[PDB]
């Protein structure tokens, strides 16, 4: 800003930066899709651990 | 930035036409006489210290 | 303000004294004013012309002084006031001029303010003696495996980087630029080069280009570029190298490193050719002038590796001669093929196979070479060097029913030479250099498949950062491969192939 010496528009883009400073904002979406992936998931992986280990012993 | 230092340049040519057109000026004057003697003085000065 | 510069640049102009000798040009054609006065010149003196235009004085006649313009004739003309500047061509030297593109005068062409220097130093001056250096002992890496194993780099001494025209003959120098960063980056002032780049003759567009990759490399801070541009005159184009020898030798004599390129000096020849010719001085051969063998020579004898007495230093220096027709043969080559110690030729053939570099390994040579090799790294390229020269007798074996011996020689020759093309403005540091060859020549890149070569370098060397670089470390600070290090690194190598 210093550089330049027409200053009138660098504190305009200046405020512009900082008002629109929350450009993004904050995700979380993998928090009903992760859960809900993880019961079958978990249901499924739990199964063939049982089964498999059921079937080394047998 | 940029258009800023293109600017400067543009002023600076702006004012050394102007600097041509103040030269014209001052060969008009008789100050064209004044300063012959000016420096006819100053020489008298330079050459006597040499 | 504008009105501010402008009003400080007018009341920086005041008063005069005694214009101690005028001359009136007699007649002024093809840029050889003959002046008439001048009666006390120096040979050589900076004269000023009426409009401003600077002269120097090659011919000393005896009764008309010859100057020779470096400025265009346009501006010059008959009858003109020659006021003497009495002062023979210096250039100011010091420690400001790196980072800053300068002209022979010395005047910023890239308008990066008024010069920072120590001094203003002849640019006639005479090179250190047979007493006045010390031998060679201190390496300087290009970054490019390929030099660095195959033709090694010392200090103080000068091989040629001659070759085939406008194969990106400045780009192999560039990259040796570009390494000298990480050194530069130390504090030690050992391990400080300031490398010196003398564009002769080069293009504008050129330059730009070269401006542009050094301050992208951010080179510029141990760069000077002096620049003589294909525009600028032939006594400018002339006395560019020694102008720029002149900023080298401030280094130098401040018992530091530098590393000065003069490329190309075959436009430096048709420069000093232009003006003999010019000013009717006896022609020689292949038209160039007849003490063109006196100019070469002290251009190339200034670089020197300086004694102890003189508190060791050097001016390491890379002239750079562009071959037409690939002829050694030619007049201009042959001077200074035989003024230098050592050369690097590169070869288009190479080039156009793909090999970047293109150094053309049996036509380089190095008379310094390996006596400034790191010493980890000629333990691990003797081998290099042996294996490349069989791959190169057994190259035109390569059309059947081949000998298993001949056919090992192939696999394993082709494997390294595979391994020694290089992307070039990326240069390779030394740490990164010792492992890549130990493989080759350990063999274990005989088994890795020669389109996987590329990919299997770049593998390898994260493998190993990520494996050791306590080991790299170790490569990079000891500088020298204990057993235990050749035995971790054989290791290291034959876990990194079985992944």
């Amino acid at each position: 800003r210093s550089v330049l010496k027409n200053t009138s528009v660098i504190d305009k883009i200046e405020s512009y930066v900082k008002q629109y400073k929350p450009v993004k904002i904050d995700a979380s979406k993998q928090l009903q899709v992760i859960e809900s992936f993880e019961k079958h998931a978990m249901t499924n992986a739990k199964e063939t651990e049982s089964l498999v280990s059921k079937e080394l012993k047998d | 930035v940029r258009y800023e230092a293109s600017l400067r340049q543009l002023e600076q040519r702006q004012l050394a036409k102007s600097v041509i057109s103040r030269v014209q000026s001052e060969l008009g004057n008789p100050k064209f006489q004044e300063k012959v003697l000016q420096q006819s003085i100053s020489e008298i000065e330079q050459l006597l210290s040499k | 303000e504008v009105s501010s510069i402008l009003e400080e640049r007018i009341k920086g102009v005041s008063d005069e004294a005694n214009l101690n000798e005028t001359g009136r040009v007699l007649a002024v054609g093809d840029g050889i004013a003959r002046v008439f006065g001048l009666n006390n010149i120096q040979a050589e003196e900076l004269v000023e012309f009426s409009s401003g235009v600077k002269g120097m004085a090659l011919n000393l006649e005896p009764g008309q002084v010859g100057i020779v313009l470096f400025g265009s004739d346009r501006l010059v003309k008959e009858g003109e006031l020659v006021k003497r500047t009495g002062n023979i061509v210096d250039v100011p030297v010091g420690p400001g001029l790196l980072g800053r593109v300068v002209d022979a005068l010395g005047n910023p062409i890239d308008g990066k303010g008024p010069i920072d220097a120590a001094g203003r130093s002849r640019a006639q001056v005479k090179a250190p003696g047979i007493l006045p250096r010390r031998s060679v002992h201190e390496p300087v890496q290009t970054g490019l495996k390929a030099v660095d194993a195959l033709v090694p780099i010392g200090r103080g001494q000068r091989e040629l980087i001659i070759g085939d025209r406008q194969t990106g003959k400045t780009a192999v120098a560039l990259d040796t630029i570009l390494n000298q960063k990480r050194w530069n980056n130390g504090s030690d002032e050992s391990k400080k080069l300031y490398c010196v780049y003398v564009a002769v003759g080069q293009k504008r567009s050129t330059v730009a280009q070269l401006v542009q990759t050094l301050e992208q490399h951010d080179a510029m801070k141990y760069s000077i570029i002096v620049a003589a541009t294909a525009s600028e005159a032939a006594p400018l184009q002339y006395l560019a190298p020694f102008t720029a020898a002149s900023i080298g030798e401030w280094f130098r004599d401040n018992g530091k490193h530098a590393l000065i390129v003069y490329d190309d000096l075959s436009k430096q020849a048709v420069a000093y050719r232009q003006l003999s010719l010019l000013l009717r001085r006896p022609p020689g051969r292949e038209a160039y002038p007849g003490d063109v063998f006196y100019l070469h020579s002290r251009l190339l004898e200034r670089a020197a590796k300086l004694s102890e007495k003189e508190g060791s230093g050097s001016l390491t220096a890379l002239p750079v001669i562009e071959t037409q027709g690939g002829d050694v043969s030619a007049y201009i080559p042959t001077n200074v093929i035989s003024i230098t110690d050592g050369q690097i030729f590169l070869e288009a053939e190479l080039f156009y196979k793909g090999i970047r570099p293109a150094i053309n390994v049996g036509l380089s040579v190095s008379r310094v070479g390996s006596a400034a090799q790191v010493k980890a790294l000629k333990q691990v390229a003797g081998s290099l060097k042996l294996f490349l020269a069989q791959y190169r007798e057994v190259a035109a074996f390569a059309q059947s029913d081949l000998d298993a011996s001949t056919k090992q020689t192939l696999v394993r020759g082709e494997r390294l030479t595979q391994l020694l093309k290089q992307n070039q403005y990326s240069p390779l540091a030394t740490e990164e250099q010792v492992p890549l060859i130990y493989a080759g020549v350990n063999g274990h890149l005989d088994g890795i498949e020669l389109s996987r070569i590329g990919e299997f370098e770049s593998s390898f060397l994260s493998y190993l950062k990520s494996n050791h670089n306590e080991l790299l470390t170790e490569i990079r600070e000891k500088g020298e491969l204990s057993k235990e290090l050749l035995a971790s690194l054989k290791s290291a190598t034959e876990s990194f192939v079985a992944t």
